[PDB]
């Protein structure tokens, strides 16, 4: 039985490791998409620029 | 909203709508035309199930709804779609009563008359505007112009029309419009990229499809030398990113696709280019303001943001008429808000009260009454 | 072959290859165009053990090989295919050489014109006919029916093309294709039968389900009120023989099916019926013709075998149309190979040999002659 | 019994039974679908002697039975196995009564219409419920992961089905049903075994040979690679204690039985990898909410309890879809008893009992009612 | 001892998901900022851009 015991100490442990691993991987995930979407945004604008250097 | 009791300034232009306050320099909202509408039935609960969807709630929706367009080429399908799509303008966009505020709207030109008595009553009915004021885009292009002479080509979504108006005149006998406008362009190169491998139908792909002519589209110096040199034309062929990711690369097609409106025989109309509209326009008038007419043509609308409209309006209109005099066009940057803008101009100054149409002339004399306060 | 230079005469519908000699009044070797190839390995000696499967080898070898389509709404997929079963066709089943004898193709409307480019020149270079000409399967069905006015229907396996034609000049400004066609017939009549209890996905139960809808299926003369009456329907409820025996009974799903083409909200497309397409079709062009297209209309295809078309055709029209005309539907039985018959007219006069695409021609020019030769 | 009359909230899992009471987090009655009989006759007395065992009892009395199934698939065998599991879970498991609750069932995605007005009418005159309502799997899981937009991939025992959801709406024109389930990975596993000298063919080691796939199974990331690796493998090769005390050691099997749904070629199924009915499903709608679709898709299942699904489904998904977006999968722990957890969220809000299928709309329309009162 | 065995399979599961979302953890954070330092550095030519502007 206390062997038992430590084993699921270990374990729980290790499972809420898991879920705060995972919480910060969600929030990176979207920080990261976005910081790709507004880059994405600009480096198509500096393309319309360039387009404009060939309209002139 | 603010203290005062200024003004309500709408342009329900063909393709866009652009509400504001009178005495702003910019509409506040603006959306494009389209109306979306669940496709299928309900039997989900808990959120949405909604029928009428607009502005960018549609669009950002515009998978999952039928998109319908109320107004086409200036034809009216569905009064109540008007109805709501004013309500969410008013209070959920502009968040303003229209009960204290006058409304100055522009209409496309030409429009039916009996379309304005309809809309104007079932406006005063369901509405409690207290004053109203209706205008032709045109004379509110002139006055974004600021310029009582020239020609103005107004290139909405459905219509484009060619009015001439000299020393702040209107010439409704030299006055025409044409079936040609966004509509066609992304129907024409819907067909072409359908002959490029491509072949959609849904209205998801029409919006991808105006944005790349929004973006890469030329308006073609000479076109079938370009053709010939855009053969290969490695550095000439223009990629696009589509938002799911793949790259469509277009070649001549970017500016292939306006010079249907210059060339109309690519898909069969028996009036020639727009450039033959405006000169004609030009003769059946007297002869000699014809030259002021020449040096004084403006172009009004959204599509007049992409290049090459410029160029080859001068060009045409040169080799047509004797090139003594020096035509040069002029196009204010971000002209399709103008319009608003000169709704704007007209509440500013102080003579406009004098000709609101209020409600009492309407329970007067019926809708019949904008007949004589109009025109 | 014939002592004469004959020319060749083949249709690669999008759907059925119909090929054989000129001067013939049905073409020679028809075969569906489904491909078969081992859907396992070689260990096995001393018969078969070969790859490519095509016509009525494959229709019996359909259970061991996983089923391919070189084609699905003219996208191609591997020009080897086509490579194999043109050989086939050719020698095995025309018992014919290409090389003395020019070919007259027909090809799905709106096809893509780098998919013209490449299969001309991958044509050329892996076969050696001494000339060629490719068209338009519409012409090709106006040419059987002999009318040069007519809207006509090509109701393939993979696109639906309405195509107007007055007078004998094409309208490419009038002219679309749809995505529903036999597959999507297949599918939903796959849900349904899921539905129904029987769930099957391999290609042998396709063909077996579009065999059903040849021979049981309706067309809904008024849609829920014959549910309505189809609830238990002991008389108006058929069954089919499926060759290993068992009885399979169906009801309304016999005119629930290809009322979907007409009622497509049922599987979610944004376009409304065929009968829309038509009719939008028809108002593109200018007004006044549009009555003898109404009276003109023609169907094509190999799916129009089935019964209930026309009668719901005409219906539909006359109900979007005013019912002053007489609207009435032509027809010609077996018109599956009438396109291939319209080939052998081109064929039968002496003039088809001034505009044939000669070897040298595409030697000088490359493929891109073909851009100037045909069009 | 609660002293308040809250609803039944039940679901009939193809491979699993969860039922309770609403306003519950977790259900309270959970077994595996697996009904027992006496293998034998009867001439002993004293104690047993009793014809259907389920739930624990069965499983104690693994050996003795007849181990059947009255559900495979979704196909029901017999009716009265379902009135007797129910009434032990009625009654002997959840101590509760039917008389004074409503029950909210859940059905096997695109189950039988005839299924469901069989099952509905046996039991509203076998049992006395309140009220009723049958909702789909697949909008459960939607309500236990609270967001309206995904593709739901469940996971059963018998079926595994793709259903895209968009703001929460029903896609039925792009779901499907695949037959593979933990009923083939049971098969595909009893074949290798045999192939490593163990061959059972008893349920029991059906059960041991399905518990060493929920401990010991991988999810090969490159799967030839690692059975080249695997040859020896001392340390990835990894063994298991069987109840009898044999040491049963397996090596790449682990990840190659899982394999077998994303290679379906191993034991001969045309339909590719689940992975790709998942793209299939996802190109069949609009174009731009695809990538949402990519990014927001959910998995449900007893059987998602395994590692590897979710790296190999976003590195295939990624391989195929452009790689612009990034992709992530969402799977709350114990997503098993996720659809119970919903069936709850259903009971929780005050509007559910507008739409219960009470007894005498049953009595007035009889079981044809649920056709206009579910959908 | 069923008990125990069972413990020491979840606590393996846990480590097991622990490791692989660190690691995951590890290369989102590298791709992001290598990422963000891109959308900085032409954000940076857009900003020498507005100077010259200004110059005018
Ligand atoms: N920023 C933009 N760049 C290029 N084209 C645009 C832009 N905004 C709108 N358009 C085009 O303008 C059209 C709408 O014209 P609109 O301005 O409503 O005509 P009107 O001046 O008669 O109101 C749309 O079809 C769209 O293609
Ligand atoms: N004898 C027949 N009766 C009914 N339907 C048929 C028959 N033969 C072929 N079809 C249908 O016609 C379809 C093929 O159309 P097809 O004639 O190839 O189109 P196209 O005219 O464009 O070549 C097949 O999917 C099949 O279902
Ligand atoms: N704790 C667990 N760990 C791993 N697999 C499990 C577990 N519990 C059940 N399963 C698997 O789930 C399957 C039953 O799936 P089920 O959850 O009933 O599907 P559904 O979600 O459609 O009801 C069983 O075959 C079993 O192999
Ligand atoms: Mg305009
Ligand atoms: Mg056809
Ligand atoms: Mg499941």
């Amino acid at each position: 039985s206390d062997k038992l015991k430590e084993a699921e100490t270990r374990a729980e442990f290790a499972e809420r490791s898991v879920t705060k691993l995972e919480k910060s991987i969600d929030d990176l995930e979207d920080e990261l998409y976005a910081q790709k979407l507004k880059y994405k945004a600009i480096s198509e604008e500096l393309d319309h620029a360039l387009n404009d250097m060939t309209s002139i | 909203d603010e203290d005062e009791t200024t003004a309500l300034v709408c342009d329900n232009g063909s393709g866009l709508v652009k509400a504001g306050f009178a005495g702003d320099d910019a509409p506040r909202a603006v959306f494009p035309s389209i109306v979306g509408r669940p496709r299928h039935q309900g039997v989900m609960v808990g959120m949405g199930q909604k029928d009428s969807y607009v502005g960018d709630e549609a669009q950002s929706k515009r998978g999952i709804l039928t998109l319908k367009y109320p107004i086409e080429h200036g034809i009216i399908t569905n009064w109540d779609d008007m109805e709501k799509i004013w309500h969410h303008t008013f209070y959920n966009e502009l968040r303003v009563a229209p009960e204290e505020h006058p409304t100055l709207l522009t209409e496309a030109p030409l429009n039916p008359k009996a379309n304005r008595e309809k809309m104007t009553q079932i406006m005063f009915e369901t509405f409690n505007v207290p004053a109203m004021y209706v205008a032709i885009q045109a004379v509110l292009s002139l006055y974004a112009s600021g310029r009582t002479t020239g020609i103005v080509l107004d290139s909405g979504d459905g219509v484009t029309h060619n009015v001439p108006i000299y020393e702040g005149y209107a010439l409704p006998h030299a006055i025409m419009r044409l079936d040609l406008a966004g509509r066609d362009l992304t129907d024409y190169l819907m067909k072409i990229l359908t002959e490029r491998g491509y072949s959609f139908v849904t209205t998801a792909e029409r919006e991808i499809v105006r944005d790349i002519k929004e973006k890469l589209c030329y308006v073609a110096l000479d076109f079938e030398n370009e053709m010939a040199t855009a053969a290969s034309s490695s550095s000439l062929e223009k990629s696009y990113e589509l938002p799911d990711g793949q790259v469509i690369t277009i070649g001549n097609e970017r500016f292939r696709c306006p010079e249907t409106l210059f060339q109309p025989s690519f898909i069969g109309m028996e009036s020639a280019g727009i450039h033959e509209t405006t000169y004609n326009s030009i003769m059946k008038c007297d002869i000699d303001i014809r030259k002021d007419l020449y040096a004084n043509n403006v172009m009004s609308g959204g599509t007049t943001m992409y290049p090459g409209i410029a160029d080859r309006m001068q060009k045409e209109i040169t080799a047509l008429a004797p090139s003594t005099m020096k035509i040069k066009i002029i196009a204010p940057p971000e002209r399709k808000y103008s319009v608003w803008i000169g709704g704007s101009i007209l509440a500013s100054l102080s003579t406009f009260q004098q000709m609101w149409i209020t409600k009492q002339e309407y329970d007067e004399a019926g809708p019949s009454i904008v007949h004589r306060k109009c025109f």
